[PDB]
């Protein structure tokens, strides 16, 4: 945990809010859901194809949220002396 | 096997056994093209033991086929729908004549209508 | 033809009732029916409740062995490769609070052993 | 057997009624009998078409006066063509519009 | 045989075999996909030497 | 309060003087008239008189009457559902007999003084005797049930009341008293244990009402039974609750053992007439146990759900009289085919009946949900209990519907013009309750 | 604008059930689809302007519905996004299904009252998604249980319609008492009935317990799933209301509304339904049981969600709206091939020729159903399976029923189509009209917008599994449907006979419980009132 | 089967009453009850 520290938090309080994100969203990749929920709901039925930018770099910072994830459970486990 | 089956003479019997195996053919199966092959397979299992004249083992063979036809009882029948058993039975069941209807109710003896208190 | 099919119609009542003779419904139609079918008569593929409960006690481990292992056997620690999905300090404090949240289970937290005796909570209102 | 008197009064067997299928003519029901189909059926459904509109005009009357929107909506929305208590939309980034 | 006049493959052995096998297969991958699934998921952070310098060599 | 008063007594008054052929006509427009009192009585009561809306007293502490809000309830219900009564009973014997048992039952509610509560209610006693064991459709044994009952109920209460005004000098309720005997609490409550039916003593009622004709039947179930609130409220919380409190245990063991054993007396059934009898015996616990609880949320709760059996209960008995006449048979066995053969009957029934199982759309939703929020307010346990076995009525109910729903019959069985008349009021009070209006 | 809707229902209802003489069968052939089409309408602008623009309003009809003491409560409607989405979809549903009814229900006589229940029903279940606080969720639920009695029961004068009815109001009953209990344990401690002031971060076991348990009935689950199957006595319209959107969501709404759920329950409890309700519809030889078993298993992968994850509750609220119209679908279909050849058995189904828009549109719910990639069930089907895999129970026992749903699936389109003609060399025939081809338009529709505009907004969020793990869905739905096409056996003749008896609840309640209910009235009768205290 | 001239807007087929409400025969000359 101390190890991999968590990144910084680009969106504030006031942003997440003036955009309904609820707070289980509110997970350091806030920002790019906002711009994903602003252009999933911009175009109702084209978002597929059209909002697809967003939607990528929403999994990309995801998955090195996962990866984060992971890496503190090791090392948490090898603390622990289970591995 | 139920009671009635049992006082049937032994000819009716395995008549009986026969139909009844051959609707449980028909149940069990997943469509036409089934039932022909086990059919067939049913009329040679009764053929073959046909010409037996022993009594004992005779008997031996009704019992065991009545078992069999016992265990192997469909859950869900086919059923035709127009018939007891079948979904469209009861539905809208044909109203029989001489229905007892009262005309005008009301107006009979308007003013005492009611119930009376008789006392001695 | 769905209207005016024909029916056979039940006979009329000609020896005494039995006593629980409610247990039965007769709306006039040939073939009645028990109150709660099974309840007597034939049954349905000429199964009894022992042949029902036999077969539930052949199914029942197969199905709860899969339950059994990650509910009793396994742990926080080792259930998932992963920690909980981690929150800034005000969002996890707050998902913290929910009992049926998915935020108590995460081991590397300092507040693990309040928030795991959190959401094992009260069985009743003690008020 | 000889249908009783009344019976002159009573409707006949409908168009969608089966031929075979036997009803009692004598007994009402307010859903209507075993087919119905009756005569001026037009007119009737006419009225009452008259009547749902009209429901609906006093109902939509009721809502609008009803109808609380405490939030701004993200965008545009069809009430405000009818209903002048829509707060003004705000957008996802929070820009007034 | 199941279906003569539409579709006759099916009655087919080789069909059978692959169909079975599909079974199989897939029905016995998900119980065992579990371990193996967590595996190759602690492994990728495992053996990355940004994330873990000491496990690579 | 003293023209309903006058009107009551006018009522009594005016079938001495009747041609003996205007007698039900008369009746009908006293009946109206007695109504009508009853509103402007409503209108009379001001809400700024938080105790009692108004009192009246002429001459002596028996003859002091006066309204609260069960009393206002239970005498606007009772003169609401007196027309009813009038015009499916017919003869002067039974016009006479009925209108003195209205007159006993409507001043017993409005009278403030015990000893003059207990002279007015079982003045009405000889009366039921003699309507329940008629000569051709009366049964001796039910008479003789609840006349017994009644009589050793009420004399407990004569013996607690003579207690009460000889220990304190009055027995009057607007005089404040307070008491902690035992024996005394008991002489009050049994009379109520009785007259609301309460396992075990619950058996006067369904012979009563199934040898009683639709007129008393209708009566009976929608205001006598209710009696027993107003002498909860009025008798006996006031002087006896430490008393209530003390039992409290007790009293829940008895209320809902009464709800469970009779739920279940209900399923053995075959006579639409003690199906609906037992249905009210199981509904009074919940009211009886919500009154207990000596709480706003119970006392509110218990009137209401009162009113909506006082409204629910009298369309039930009403239904299965104008059945019984058309078929001359209560056995749910020989009824089929009801829907196809009586639409009209078959919804009011359908209605009437979704109104006994208290679903939302009618008052004894509203009613169950305050008391049920009462006895939650006590303890949670309270609540579950009644709220689980509910499922016991529905299971009567649907198969009574079922068995009469289909068939095979040949027989059109439908309403008249003048049985739609006598269930439409009915009907429209439900429908109002139903919204909100309680 | 928003009220418009459940006006027009009730309306649709008042009409054809009150004053149908007048208006006749033509006239609820007009008044009703008429009606449905304005709430559709009505319901579109509430989607468009609580769901895709964030509006939600709140319309209070009156006050002091309920007004004892300090207890308060209000007629009022909250649209919020979730009770916009389910408004949508069932108006949708029920559109079709008044166009369906049209030409089905022209042979039964009460077509007025038919179409009366019908609108009633759908007027109920808009009140029960669209209330503000638990009263009207519980005046919904009653009144969609009553017209679901009135519905199931239609056909009087057969024993089995009215038994299956009374089944359904005594399990609702034992139901919605459960959710009486959990409201008033959580008006006591929370002060309101309201969803907002509703709120609680920590709710005892037994609120949790009682809310499950109340759940459990209109969604059938294990234990409670008995009348489901039951409720094939009523006509094939209401099948469809009940099955598709009416009765089965209404438990997932409740538990999705008010997130009071314990995830060790709710997981157990979905998958352990799924994988049941797949057996049962296997061996199941009726074409309405088996899309009737098809319900039980896809309400247990809806359930089993809400445990896997914060995002279960959009994930079982997408599955659910794409569900309703793919089922519905099944049952329109499989009641016109009824009614097509008189006949409910698949055995005697076979090829023969028919309307083009009626096989595809079964196709096509059928792949749905089966799970085939890149239609609205995958993807909502997916979203589910794909975020179980951390419960490592929940999640093979779900792969399996997703093998069994393949299974039945495919055997079912297999016997409706591909087999040679199994029926008798008899004149049958149903000729459609042209508003059976327009209920299957809208039904196409749906699901065609459905993969356009998608389910849940998380649902092509990655979720981080291997390409094996997230692939595998597709190869044992692919494995299934093959096992199924080839008509192979799978269990031996003893489990199928127990998965025909649907496990044998029904005998343990015959035989025990209704035995001991009707000791229990003996002894509190017969023994007693009219034994020890009754007089010689 | 179909409609009864083919079309769907054509008058209703039935002249008469549906049934008797309340029992009650209408009078012949139209006399009220
Ligand atoms: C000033 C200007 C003028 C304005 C007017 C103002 C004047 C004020 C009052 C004047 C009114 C006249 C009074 C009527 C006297 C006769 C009444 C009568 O005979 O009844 C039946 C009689 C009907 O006669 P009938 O049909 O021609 O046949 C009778 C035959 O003679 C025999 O027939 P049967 O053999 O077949 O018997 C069958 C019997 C079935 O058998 C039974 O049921 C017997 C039951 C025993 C008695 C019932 C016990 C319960 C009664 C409760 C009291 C009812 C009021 C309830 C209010 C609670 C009060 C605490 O059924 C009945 O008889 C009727 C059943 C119900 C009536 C019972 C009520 C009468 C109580 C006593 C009557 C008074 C007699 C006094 C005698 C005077 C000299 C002899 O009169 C009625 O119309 C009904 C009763 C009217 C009751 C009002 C009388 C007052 C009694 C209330 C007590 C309160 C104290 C008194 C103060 C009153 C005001 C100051
Ligand atoms: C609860 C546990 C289970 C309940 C029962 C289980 C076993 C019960 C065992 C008892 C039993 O077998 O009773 C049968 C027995 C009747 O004999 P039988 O074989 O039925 O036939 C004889 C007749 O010829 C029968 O001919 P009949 O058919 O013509 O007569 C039938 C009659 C026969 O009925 C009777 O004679 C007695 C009726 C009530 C008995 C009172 C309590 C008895 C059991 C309570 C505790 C049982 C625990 C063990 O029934 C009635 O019509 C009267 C009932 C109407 C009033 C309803 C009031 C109910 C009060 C309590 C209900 C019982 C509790 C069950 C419900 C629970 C609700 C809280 O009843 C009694 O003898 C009573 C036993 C105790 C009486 C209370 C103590 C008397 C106080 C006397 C003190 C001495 C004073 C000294 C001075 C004397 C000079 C004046
Ligand atoms: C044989 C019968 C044939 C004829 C059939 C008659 C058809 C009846 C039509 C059904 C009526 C439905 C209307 C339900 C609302 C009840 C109307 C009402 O109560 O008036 C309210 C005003 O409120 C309204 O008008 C409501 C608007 C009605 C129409 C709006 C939408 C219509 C859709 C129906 C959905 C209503 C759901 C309500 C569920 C509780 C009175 O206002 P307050 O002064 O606040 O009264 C105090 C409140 N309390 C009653 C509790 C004492
Ligand atoms: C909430 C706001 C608005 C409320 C509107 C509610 C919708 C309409 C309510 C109308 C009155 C409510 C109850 C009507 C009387 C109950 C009887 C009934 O509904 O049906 C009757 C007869 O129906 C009628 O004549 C009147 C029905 C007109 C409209 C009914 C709509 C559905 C009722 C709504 C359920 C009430 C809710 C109560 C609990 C919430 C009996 O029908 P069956 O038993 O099925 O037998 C008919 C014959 N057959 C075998 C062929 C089926
Ligand atoms: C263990 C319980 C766990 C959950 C409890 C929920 C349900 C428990 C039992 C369900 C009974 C409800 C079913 C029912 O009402 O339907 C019966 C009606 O049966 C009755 O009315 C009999 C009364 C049974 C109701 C209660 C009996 C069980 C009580 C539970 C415990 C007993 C006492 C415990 C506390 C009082 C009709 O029977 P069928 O033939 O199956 O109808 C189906 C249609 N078809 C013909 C096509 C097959
Ligand atoms: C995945 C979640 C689980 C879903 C369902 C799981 C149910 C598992 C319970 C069954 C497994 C254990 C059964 C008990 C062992 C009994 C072994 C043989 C049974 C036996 O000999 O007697 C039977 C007793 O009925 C009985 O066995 C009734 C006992 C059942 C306990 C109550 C549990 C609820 C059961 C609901 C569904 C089960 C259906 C089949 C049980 C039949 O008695 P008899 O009628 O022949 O006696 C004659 C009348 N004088
Ligand atoms: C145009 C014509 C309309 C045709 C049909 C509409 C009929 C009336 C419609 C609206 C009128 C509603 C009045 C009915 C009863 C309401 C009584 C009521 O709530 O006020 C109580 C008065 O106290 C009292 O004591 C009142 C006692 C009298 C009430 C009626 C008693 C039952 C009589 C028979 C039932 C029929 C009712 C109709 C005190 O209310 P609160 O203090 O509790 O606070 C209120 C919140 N709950
Ligand atoms: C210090 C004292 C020590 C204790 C000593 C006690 C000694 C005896 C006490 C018993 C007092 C109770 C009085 C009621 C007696 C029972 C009724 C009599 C039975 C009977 O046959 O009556 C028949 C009809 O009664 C009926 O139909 C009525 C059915 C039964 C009535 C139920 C009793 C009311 C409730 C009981 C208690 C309630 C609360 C207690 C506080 C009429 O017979 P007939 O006219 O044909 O005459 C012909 C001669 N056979
Ligand atoms: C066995 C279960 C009890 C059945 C009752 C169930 C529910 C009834 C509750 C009614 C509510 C108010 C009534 C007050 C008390 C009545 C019964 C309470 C239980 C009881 O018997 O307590 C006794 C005291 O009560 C007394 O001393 C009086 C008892 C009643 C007298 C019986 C007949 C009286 C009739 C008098 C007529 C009018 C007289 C007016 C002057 C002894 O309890 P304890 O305190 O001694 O504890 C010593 C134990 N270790």
């Amino acid at each position: 945990a101390d190890r991999f520290p968590p990144p910084k938090m680009v969106a504030t309080q006031e942003e997440m809010d003036n955009a309904d994100i609820p707070y289980k969203y509110r997970d350091y990749c806030a920002h790019l859901i906002i711009d994903f929920k602003e252009c999933r709901y911009g175009h109702p039925l084209t978002w597929r194809i059209n909002c697809a930018h967003e939607l990528h770099h929403y999994n990309k910072c995801s998955y090195i949220e996962f990866k984060r994830r992971v890496a503190i459970a090791i090392e948490e486990k090898k603390r622990r002396g289970l591995m | 096997a139920s009671e009635a089956v049992l006082r049937l003479p032994h000819k009716l019997r395995v008549m009986r056994m026969y139909r009844t195996g051959l609707k449980e053919i028909v149940n069990w199966s997943y469509g036409r093209h089934e039932f022909y092959p086990r059919a067939n397979a049913l009329r040679m299992e009764f053929e073959a033991n046909k010409e037996l004249s022993d009594r004992e083992q005779i008997r031996k063979l009704v019992l065991h086929g009545e078992d069999l036809l016992a265990r192997f009882r469909h859950w869900e029948p086919t059923i035709r729908s127009e018939f007891v058993g079948g979904t469209v039975y009861g539905v809208w069941p044909q109203h029989c004549k001489d229905v007892k209807f009262v005309p005008n109710p009301a107006y009979i003896d308007e003013f005492k209508q009611g119930d009376t208190v008789l006392l001695y | 033809a769905g209207a005016g099919g024909p029916v056979k119609l039940s006979p009329p009542v000609d020896k005494p009732l039995p006593y629980n003779y409610d247990f039965w419904m007769d709306n006039g139609i040939y073939p009645g029916q028990p109150i709660y079918d099974g309840m007597f008569g034939s049954m349905v593929g000429n199964m009894s409740l022992e042949y029902m409960a036999k077969g539930w006690l052949v199914l029942l481990p197969i199905l709860s062995a899969p339950f059994v292992y990650e509910h009793c056997i396994a742990d926080d620690v080792t259930r998932n490769p992963f920690v909980p999905r981690q929150y800034p300090s005000e969002v996890r404090e707050f998902l913290a609070l929910f009992k049926n949240g998915f935020v108590l289970n995460d081991y590397s937290q300092p507040d693990y052993e309040e928030m795991k005796r959190r959401q094992s909570g009260l069985l009743t209102p003690i008020y | 057997v000889p249908e009783p008197p009344y019976a002159k009064y009573l409707a006949n067997k409908s168009h969608y009624c089966p031929p075979d299928f036997h009803y009692s003519r004598e007994i009402y029901a307010p859903y209507g009998g075993y087919f119905n189909d009756p005569k001026g059926w037009r007119t009737n459904t006419a009225i009452a078409t008259l009547v749902m509109l009209a429901g609906a005009y006093a109902v939509f009357c009721f809502g609008n006066a009803r109808e609380e929107r405490l939030r701004a909506p993200k965008g545009w929305i069809p009430s405000q063509l009818w209903n002048d208590n829509v707060p003004t939309p705000v957008d996802y980034r929070g820009k007034v519009l | 045989t199941v279906m003569a006049t539409s579709l006759p493959i099916v009655n087919h052995p080789a069909f059978l075999f692959v169909a079975g096998a599909l079974t199989g297969f897939s029905l016995t991958y998900a119980i065992t996909s579990h371990y193996v699934g967590r595996k190759e998921i602690e492994n990728l952070v495992k053996f990355d030497p940004r994330y873990f310098p000491e496990y690579t060599k | 309060m003293s023209l309903y008063l006058f009107m009551l007594f006018l009522q009594p008054l005016s079938l001495s003087f009747v041609s003996r052929s205007f007698s039900k006509i008369s009746s009908l427009m006293m009946s109206f008239a007695t109504l009508w009192s009853a509103v402007y009585m409503w209108f009379t009561s001001n809400g700024a008189n938080q105790t009692f809306y108004q009192v009246v007293s002429w001459g002596s502490d028996w003859s002091t009457f006066g309204v609260c809000y069960t009393s206002l309830y239970i005498s606007l219900l009772c003169a609401f559902i007196f027309p009813i009564c009038v015009i499916l009973v017919q003869g002067y014997r039974a016009l006479s007999i009925l209108i003195c048992i209205q007159t006993a039952v409507s001043l017993s509610i409005v009278s403030l003084h015990m000893l003059a509560f207990y002279a007015l209610f079982e003045s009405s006693l000889l009366l039921f005797f003699i309507l329940i064991g008629r000569r051709k459709y009366g049964s001796l044994s039910a008479a003789y049930n609840i006349s017994i009952y009644t009589f050793i109920s009420a004399l407990g209460f004569l013996i607690s009341a003579f207690w009460l005004n000889w220990s304190f000098g009055s027995v009057c309720a607007l005089l404040p008293n307070e008491e902690a005997n035992s024996f005394v609490a008991f002489g009050i409550f049994i009379l109520l244990w009785v007259k609301a039916p309460l396992v075990p003593f619950h058996l006067w009622l369904p012979e009563a009402h199934v040898y009683a004709p639709t007129a008393g039947s209708v009566l009976l179930a929608g205001v006598l039974l209710k009696i027993s609130i107003v002498g909860l409220h009025v008798f006996f919380l006031p002087i006896c609750a430490s008393s209530i409190v003390k039992a409290f245990p007790l009293i829940l063991s008895i209320c809902l053992g009464s709800f469970i054993f009779s739920s279940f007396s209900t399923l053995k059934q075959i006579d639409l007439k003690k199906i609906v009898a037992y249905s009210s015996i199981s509904h009074m616990a919940i009211v009886f146990l919500s009154s207990a609880t000596n709480s706003g949320l119970g006392i509110q709760g218990a009137v209401l759900y009162c009113i909506a059996h006082g409204l629910i209960s009298p369309g039930l008995f009403l239904l299965v009289g104008i059945l019984y006449k058309n078929t001359n048979t209560k056995l749910v066995f020989y009824l089929r085919g009801l829907s196809q053969q009586a639409p009209v009957w078959w919804s009011v029934w359908v209605f009437f009946m979704l109104g006994n199982l208290a679903f939302p759309l009618f008052p004894n939703f509203i009613a169950e949900v305050v008391c049920l929020s009462a006895l939650f307010k006590n303890h949670e346990l309270y609540a579950y209990a009644f709220i689980f076995f509910s499922f016991v009525g529905t299971v009567y109910s649907s198969t009574v519907l079922g068995r009469l729903k289909g068939g095979v019959s040949s027989q059109c069985v439908d309403a008249s013009r003048l049985d739609v008349i006598s269930w439409n009021p009915l009907v429209l009070a439900t429908v109002v309750t139903g919204i909100g209006y309680m | 604008m928003f009220l418009l809707a459940v006006y027009f229902l009730f309306f649709s209802a008042i009409a054809n059930g009150f004053f149908g003489r007048y208006l006749g069968v033509r006239g609820s052939q007009l008044l009703g689809p008429s009606a449905l089409f304005l709430a559709l309408l009505c319901s579109g602008t509430i989607f468009y302007e609580v769901c895709i623009q964030g509006c939600s309003t709140n319309i209070k009809l009156f006050e002091n519905f309920v007004y004892s003491n300090e207890l308060n409560v209000s007629a009022s409607f909250l649209y919020d996004p979730l009770a916009a989405t389910m408004t949508l979809t069932v108006v949708w549903i029920s559109c079709a299904v008044h166009a369906y009814q049209n030409l089905y229900m022209r042979g039964d006589g009460s077509q007025t009252l038919f179409t009366s229940y019908l609108s009633a029903f759908t007027g109920f279940m808009l009140i029960l998604v669209a209330g503000q606080n638990l009263v009207m969720l519980f005046i919904g639920w009653e009144g969609i249980g009553v017209c679901s009695y009135l519905l199931i029961g239609y056909y009087g004068s057969r024993v089995s319609a009215v038994k299956s009815a009374n089944k359904s109001l005594i399990v609702n009953k034992i139901s919605d008492g459960f959710l009486l209990g959990s409201m008033l344990y959580l008006w006591f401690y929370t002060g309101s009935f309201s969803y907002c002031s509703l709120a609680t971060f920590q709710i005892p076991d037994v609120v949790s317990i009682l809310v499950l348990l109340g759940a459990i009935g209109k969604s059938s689950q294990l234990f409670f799933h008995v009348w489901l199957a039951d409720a094939m006595e009523g006509p094939t319209p209401v099948s469809a209301l009940i099955h598709a959107a009416t009765l089965v969501t209404a438990g997932i709404y409740v538990l999705c509304k008010l997130n009071l759920h314990s995830q060790s329950a709710v997981g157990i409890l979905g998958a352990a339904t799924a994988l049941m309700g797949g057996l049962f519809g296997l061996a199941a030889n009726d074409l309405k049981r088996v899309i009737a078993f098809s319900t039980c298993s896809q309400l247990g992968y809806m359930m089993a969600v809400l445990s896997t994850c914060d995002d279960g509750a959009d994930f079982a609220m997408g599955h659910l709206v794409s569900h309703a119209g793919f089922k519905a679908t099944l049952f329109l279909s499989a009641g016109l091939s009824i009614a097509k050849e008189n006949n409910n058995f698949l055995n005697r189904y076979g090829s023969r020729q028919g309307s083009p828009t009626l096989s595809f549109a079964t196709t096509i719910a059928s792949l749905n159903l089966l799970g085939f990639p890149e239609l609205g069930g995958f993807y909502s089907k997916e979203s589910i399976l794909n975020n179980a895999y951390i419960n490592q129970g929940v999640s093979i026992i779900l792969t399996l029923a997703t093998f069994l749903t393949a299974f039945y699936t495919s055997k079912v389109l297999a016997q409706l189509y591909l087999f040679p003609y199994g029926n008798g060399r008899q004149q049958k025939s149903f000729d459609i009209d042209a508003t059976t081809l327009i209920c299957f338009g809208l039904l196409l529709s749906e699901m065609l917008l459905r993969i356009f505009t998608g389910s849940s907004l998380s649902q092509n969020m990655t979720t981080n599994l291997p390409a094996h793990i997230k692939n595998l869905p597709f190869w044992v739905a692919l494995s299934g449907a093959l096992s199924g096409l080839a008509t192979t056996n799978l269990f031996s003749s003893n489990f199928m006979r127990f998965f025909g008896n649907r496990g044998g609840f029904d005998v343990f309640y015959a035989r025990k419980c209704s035995n001991v209910f009707y000791h229990n009235a003996y002894v509190s009768y017969t023994l007693l009132d009219r034994g020890f205290l009754k007089l010689y | 089967s179909g409609h009864p001239n083919g079309s769907f807007w054509s008058e209703g087929t039935q002249v008469g009453l549906n049934g008797f409400k309340y029992g009650e025969i209408p009078l012949p000359n139209g006399q009220p009850r």
